[PDB]
DNA sequence: TGCGAAATTCCATGACA
DNA sequence: ATTGTCATGGAATTTCGCA
DNA sequence: TGCGAAATTCCATGACA
DNA sequence: ATTGTCATGGAATTTCGCA
């Protein structure tokens, strides 16, 4: 068989709804299973529409063999399948209530509503501006099953932004304190 | 005056007037007989309205102005004295073409990595589409790894909401730009502060300078007139698509295409690469590695037969950028600091302001 | 399809294909181990459908259309196939430069007499000026002599206005110019015919071919800008000054002035040639129908070493004049009908109308 | 002494009141003395500034070394001196009641009054459109004491326009009875 | 060890206001 | 304190297929 | 029949939107 | 059915003044 490859697969995921911010609500997560790079982009909802708007924008930079979703109803509809097809891009679902992708893509997920959870806490409205720096986190993070981060597996160089800081990810005893106080 | 003319009418030898022709009075007014006619010798106390009324009927040049003045005059030298006023003259120095070529263009190493120097500008104004007008072009100086961005305005506003998103992907050290209004502005400078980017600017007025991002604005209008022949200009909805297809299109010279020399393999687009197929990804970036280092790169071409290259301590004159109808083409003279390279200079006006400025926006003052 | 390939599976020599290589059968397509790797070889009844998907990705040219195909193909000839459908591409034929120079210059005969030709031009608009706007500039070809008139709009009511007030003077046998709206009228051509003026025009976007006065308007601008430094730009009241200063002259590779040229003679303007005061009008006369004779004219430079020069029958295509944004900047191909030198040509539009161009708004079609 | 030649001398006069012709009413006349070449200008008024505006356009295509002219107001005015002086030339002033010239000016002047009465018949009011054609002709007639036109004399080549036709300039008898209309 | 043709490389030309 | 670039399609040169 | 300097001629450069 | 031109000022080349 032949070596795993960026472009291989996409991993994408909905996350929200959140407190707005600019207007949006939802973060559709695209993940590269060989690298672990991440994508983030801003939706208002978690429709065939504006999946399809927001994978525009990143199929105009590199297009995937195969993306890998569960089956939230923005990635069944037959419009996104009809889209996938014009791209020559397979659909791949996990089955219902099981899902899967690969310890590299489960960790780097649970990575993101990490980060993002840790910083909605002060400023949970301001969520928009930071996702250029979320992601530059993500994708210059060091990889303890390879020796290497997401940046330096797509690009093949290290990046200008080394987060030398493997940083606490944990909520500290103020931010687990004023965390209940925006729920109860 | 007098004096000097008093001598040579006597007989006696003066240097400068040859003594085998015969000097004369006439009329009051000292002569000689030379092989074209006879002509007046004037007190060389004359002599400098002489060249200056010669010069003004029509701000002639060197030859023209001598042309004129052989016509009722002569005396030791003439060419020199016309010179002398030429090279004191405003009008003609601001306003007279140089005839002088630029020295050769230097060929900048080539960035050594992806994300080392981004080069940024704009085009537009574009026929309305969407009710946007411009496109914000980056260009990643090493891949030429291109991305576009539709605008309403080439402002500072609209650069950082853009860039904000592509920087998302990674974080160039440098940032290349002409000088717009965008990207000379206070804002965005805090802006590149702020992560850690270098603003480098090219000399002003001097296209060239921005070269590597200006011949990709030349790719992209020419492949969206291609997809817009008979059709309204709706490019807008195109943008992606040519972004799309210009990364993934080969340089013949280099046998590769921005999206290989960025990634080291085709993403899913039609006639992917398929050659390191079964290298690992390690093995692929290893070869990656390798070929962005061997890439060709152009050399300096020979000079001229008319160049000049700049010197520390030269006269020098810069080009007025939008001179107004029937005003010179150049400024006042003003002198060459520091020579930072061939083609670049530091020059203090007569303000003086410290100006950095391309020899092509420049020309030698003439007459020293 | 199925046939060609079917007598190459088996192991029979088909012309095109090499011998020395292992051709089979695999996931129900045609392949062939080639150094580069292993390659798919269509069926030729799919071949024209490849190229064009590899060519409209981002339309283009010979070897980058070349380098998609051969990623996943190959074929005898591809290159063939390629440039076949580079030649039907519309698109690509008129949007795409050229990258053949013209060949080098003409340099027309001097016309042997003062008044055998003028060439007449405008220049504006200009700050205005006590009204006006304009200035019609008249260059006699022999003489170089010129005539300036203010206008207030680059009308023919205008030119004949000012040429009636000339042709008081002499009526020449030519008048040569571009293809303004002034001189194109069916009033100026009355006008012309009316005093048995031929009129000759330029072949159209092309100023070289009216470059004796639009050489001569770099000169008016020029010392006009000189005498308005620092001032207002209050040209009006010295175009008179101008005329009077420019007709007088040296041009250095002449040494004549075109006043000298006219009339072989000075008039009392300053540093006035006192060299024929003893020779009687008619050795004056004499004397000068020689100097014009004699004067000195260039001759066709060297061709650029890829220069074209048109052939009856070519197709080539006109440089759009006044393309739009996001426009092909070229027609259409059209067919040379005849040559009338070789720097113009007649050219049927597929109109189809005759039509007059100069070389250098054209380009020979890419591809036969 | 040295020969004759073209700028060596304007002779310069007046002609007028004519008939209104698109606001003009008299015609300044210069002639060259070597050459017999004519130029004519419309005025208003015999004035000295109707004098200076027409001779600046003259002495933009040639400077005369000497002006010539009867005693008229407009040549004897103090400005009009000016004018000269900044210009270099010489006044030259015949003495008053005694006008002289050459027998060559004094013929061509004859001309050009023999040749403006026979057109200004019929159309009293349209002389201002046939300066141009009167020029042309005074300028290619050829001179019985010289073998050339002046034309030729100042170019030193013969005319796109010969007027082969050495015409009447004499009124025929219909122009005699309708001239003596207009007065009478 | 050398031929004819195909493939590849060279590079002038022009256009990014 | 900064600096030209590179797609294009004929022509020139090199390599291929064969012997 | 030859030297140094001055004069003249050559000609690339750029600009007429 | 039409077509480049020519001022400019350093450099190259020729001529001058002298011997
Ligand atoms: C108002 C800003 C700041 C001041 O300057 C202006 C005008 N400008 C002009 C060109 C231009 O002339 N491109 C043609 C070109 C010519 C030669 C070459 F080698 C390369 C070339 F691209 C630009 O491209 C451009 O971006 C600008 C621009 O941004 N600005
Ligand atoms: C509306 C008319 C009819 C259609 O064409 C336009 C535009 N045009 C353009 C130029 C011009 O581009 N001059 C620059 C130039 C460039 C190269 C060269 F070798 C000589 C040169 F003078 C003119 O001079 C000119 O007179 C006109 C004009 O009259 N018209
Ligand atoms: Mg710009
Ligand atoms: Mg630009
Ligand atoms: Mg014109
Ligand atoms: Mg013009
Ligand atoms: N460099
Ligand atoms: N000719
Ligand atoms: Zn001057
Ligand atoms: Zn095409």
């Amino acid at each position: 068989d032949r070596p795993q490859k960026p472009f291989d697969k996409f991993f994408i995921d909905y996350i929200g709804p959140l407190p707005p911010s600019q207007g949006y609500l939802y973060v559709l997560v695209v993940v590269d299973g060989m690298t672990g790079f991440t994508w983030l982009y801003p939706t208002k909802a978690p429709s065939t529409s504006a999946t399809v708007k927001s994978l525009n924008v990143l199929t105009s930079i590199a297009i995937p063999k195969v993306i890998h979703s569960d089956q939230g109803a923005a990635f069944t509809s037959s419009t996104f399948a009809e889209w996938a097809k014009e791209r020559g891009i397979h659909l791949e679902f996990s089955t219902p209530y099981h899902p899967q992708s690969s310890g590299k893509v489960e960790r780097k997920n649970s990575d993101i509503k990490r980060l993002l959870t840790k910083l909605l806490v002060g400023r949970p409205t301001k969520w928009y501006d930071l996702l250029p720096v979320v992601q530059l986190a993500l994708n210059n993070t060091y990889s303890p099953v390879l020796k290497y981060t997401p940046h330096q597996l797509l690009f093949g160089i290290d990046s200008n932004t080394p987060f030398a800081n493997q940083d606490t990810l944990d909520l500290t005893r103020e931010e687990e304190l004023s965390l209940l106080q925006e729920i109860r | 005056l007098d004096a000097e003319l008093d001598q040579l009418l006597q007989g006696h030898y003066i240097k400068g007037y040859p003594k085998q022709y015969t000097y004369f009075l006439e009329d009051g007014k000292v002569k000689v007989s030379r092989p074209e006619g006879v002509k007046i010798i004037p007190p060389q106390s004359d002599r400098q309205k002489i060249v200056l009324q010669a010069h003004n009927l029509a701000h002639t040049g060197r030859e023209a102005t001598l042309l004129k003045i052989a016509n009722l005059y002569w005396w030791p030298n003439m060419r020199k004295d016309v010179v002398k006023q030429l090279g004191r003259c405003q009008q003609c120095l601001i306003t007279n073409a140089s005839n002088k070529a630029s020295g050769p263009i230097l060929r900048p190493d080539r960035p050594q990595k992806p994300f080392d120097k981004f080069f940024i500008d704009y085009i537009g104004p574009l026929p309305p589409s969407q009710g946007y007008l411009y496109v914000l072009v980056v260009v990643d100086g090493m891949t030429g790894f291109t991305w576009l961005y539709p605008t309403k305005a080439p402002s500072t506003s609209a650069t950082v909401k853009s860039l904000n998103v592509l920087t998302s992907i990674a974080i160039p050290k440098v940032i290349h730009s002409d000088q717009g209004a965008a990207f000379t502005s206070s804002t965005f400078a805090e802006w590149a502060k702020e992560r850690g980017i270098h603003l480098e600017f090219s000399t002003p007025y001097h296209p060239q300078s921005s070269g590597k991002v200006e011949r990709k604005n030349s790719d992209i209008k020419r492949l969206l007139t291609k997809l817009l022949v008979g059709r309204p200009t709706k490019w807008y909805d195109l943008l992606p698509v040519v972004q799309l297809a210009l990364n993934n299109t080969y340089s013949p010279v280099l046998k590769y295409t921005p999206h290989q020399l960025l990634f080291g393999i085709d993403s899913n687009t039609p006639f992917a690469n398929q050659d390191t197929l079964d290298l690992t990804r390690e093995e692929e970036l290893s070869l990656l590695q390798e070929i962005r280092t061997s890439l060709y790169h152009p050399s300096t071409p020979p000079a001229s037969s008319r160049s000049w290259s700049p010197v520390v301590g030269q006269l020098v004159q810069e080009r007025v950028a939008r001179p107004a109808s029937l005003r010179p083409r150049w400024h006042k003279p003003s002198t060459v600091l520091k020579v930072l390279n061939p083609r670049t200079v530091v020059i203090l006006d007569h303000l003086g302001n410290n100006r950095t400025v391309s020899i092509d926006n420049l020309k030698p003052t003439s007459h020293q």
